[PDB]
C-alpha cells in the first residue's frame, strides 16, 4: 500500500471468491479495513462489481447486517447508507441493505419477507460492515462448508499484488496465484494501451 | 351584523371596552362624576387589564369551537380516544359530550367498554361510537399503509399487521387518512409510549 497505493477513489479491500454449485459468491472486505463507513461500505461493493462483471456475470449486492431492513442507529444505519450511495454511484445494479445474510443469498426468503426490497434473485456480492464479520466468514465457510474458497484477493490498488493468507495450503496458494496471474495480464494489457 | 344578530353576545369580551368609556363620557357630560378620566387611552387600557386570559380564555376556546362548528354545516370534529376503557377519559367524556365539544371515537374490545360506561353510570355515552381496531374495514387498508411507510425502518407487513390493532396506532392511522379529524391518548400510559406511534 505504500508503494504502489491505491488507484484514483479506490480503497485497498480484500476480497474472496465461494466457488457453489449454482453460483459463486463474493465476499468482501476480508483483509483490510476495521470498521469501513457507509461510504467506505459503497466503494468496496463498486469494486467487488466490476470484478464480478470481468468474469460475466451480474453483480446483485447486499450490505449485510445482524439486521433486515431497520436502519436502526449502529450497523443498520451504516449498511442501509451504503446501499443507497452504491445505488448512486451505479444506478444499473441491484444493491440493497441493510439485510442479514440468510436473507440476503435466499430468494425465497428475500421474497417472503421483504418484497419491497429491489434486491431479487438473491445476491452473489456479499459486502461486510467489518473486519471481524468478513474474515471469520470467508475462514469458517472455507473450512467447514464444503466449497471451494479462493482468496483473498487485494482490490484497490494500482498495480498487480496479492497478499496470500498465512494459514494457506500449496493448493490455496495455486489458486492465488492463477488469479494473479488473471489480474496481472488484465494490468498490463490496459497500461500498454 | 343582521336579522340573527341585533346585540353582542352576552359574554363577548369587548363589552366593557366600549360600554365604561361611553358611560364615563356620560357621568362626566353630566357633571355626576367627581373625578374626570383624561387619559381615555390609559383608561382603555386599565379596563382591557380587568379581564384576562385566567378568567376568560378558556371561555372563549370554547365559544370558537362551537362557531367553527356552525360554519361547518353543524359537523362536530371527530376525535378518536383509544383508550376507552380509561375511566378518567369516560368522565371527562360525559362533559365533553353534554357540551357538544366534539365527536368521541373510543377504542376497544365492546363489551369490555360497554360494560365500564354501565359501571361508571354515564349514559351520555350509549351513543358513542365504538371499534375493535381488527374488526374495522379499513383495518387491512391502514396496515398496508403503515407498512409501506415503515417498511424500511423496522416493520414488514407482518408487524404492520401486529401493530395496527394496538389502539394507539390505530387512532395514529385514523387521524393521518382523514377517517378522524384528530385524536387524543396518553391518560393510562406513559408519555413515550403514547406518542410515539403518533
Amino acid at each position: 500500500l505504500q508503494t504502489i497505493g491505491v488507484y484514483k477513489e479506490g480503497i485497498p479491500a480484500g476480497l474472496n471468491f465461494v466457488l457453489l454449485e449454482d453460483k459463486f459468491l463474493v465476499l468482501a472486505d476480508t483483509t483490510v479495513n476495521l470498521n469501513p463507513t457507509a461510504e467506505q461500505c459503497a466503494q468496496i461493493a463498486l469494486q467487488a462489481a466490476k470484478i464480478v462483471e470481468y468474469f460475466g456475470i451480474e453483480p446483485r449486492v447486499a450490505m449485510l447486517s445482524y439486521s433486515n431492513f431497520s436502519g436502526a442507529e449502529g450497523t443498520p444505519r451504516k449498511m442501509k447508507k451504503a446501499a443507497e450511495i452504491a445505488r448512486s454511484l451505479r444506478p444499473d445494479l441491484m444493491i440493497e441493505g441493510d439485510m442479514q445474510a440468510d436473507t440476503a443469498v435466499n430468494p425465497e426468503i428475500m421474497e417472503r419477507l421483504f418484497p419491497f426490497s429491489g434486491l431479487k434473485g438473491g445476491a452473489n456480492v456479499l459486502v461486510f460492515p467489518n473486519l471481524e464479520s468478513s474474515n471469520i466468514a470467508y475462514k469458517l465457510i472455507q473450512q467447514i462448508g464444503k466449497a471451494e474458497v479462493i482468496g483473498p484477493f487485494l482490490t484497490g490498488v494500482r498495480r498487480s499484488a496479492n497478499v496470500l493468507q498465512r494459514t494457506t495450503t500449496v493448493d490455496g496458494i495455486v489458486n492465488s496465484v492463477v488469479f494473479t496471474a488473471l489480474e496481472a495480464q488484465y494490468i498490463k494489457e490496459v497500461l500498454k494501451s | 351584523f343582521g336579522r340573527d344578530y341585533l346585540i353582542p353576545k352576552p359574554f363577548d369580551t369587548r363589552v366593557l371596552l366600549w360600554v365604561a368609556p361611553e358611560v364615563a363620557k356620560a357621568a362626566m357630560k353630566s357633571g355626576v362624576a367627581t373625578r374626570a378620566i383624561e387619559d381615555w387611552d390609559q383608561y382603555r387600557e386599565s379596563l382591557e387589564a380587568l379581564q384576562g386570559p385566567s378568567k376568560v380564555f378558556i371561555r372563549s376556546a370554547i365559544n370558537r369551537v362551537h362557531q367553527n362548528s356552525a360554519a361547518n354545516g353543524g359537523e362536530l370534529p371527530r376525535i378518536v380516544f383509544p383508550e376507552g376503557t380509561s375511566t378518567k377519559v369516560l368522565k371527562a367524556l360525559a362533559t365533553l359530550v353534554e357540551e357538544k365539544i366534539c365527536q368521541p371515537i373510543l377504542l376497544g374490545y365492546p363489551e369490555r367498554v360497554k360494560e365500564k360506561i354501565k359501571a361508571l353510570d354515564i349514559p351520555l355515552l350509549n351513543d358513542v361510537s365504538i371499534v375493535h381496531p381488527s374488526s374495522h374495514p379499513k383495518y387491512f387498508s391502514f396496515v398496508e399503509k403503515l407498512y409501506s411507510l415503515r417498511q424500511r425502518k423496522g416493520i414488514n407487513l407482518g408487524e404492520a399487521e401486529r401493530l395496527m390493532a394496538d389502539p394507539n396506532y390505530f387512532a395514529a392511522m385514523m387521524v393521518n387518512q382523514g377517517e378522524a379529524d384528530g385524536m387524543v391518548s396518553g391518560s393510562s400510559i406513559n408519555y413515550a409510549d403514547a406518542v410515539r406511534p403518533i
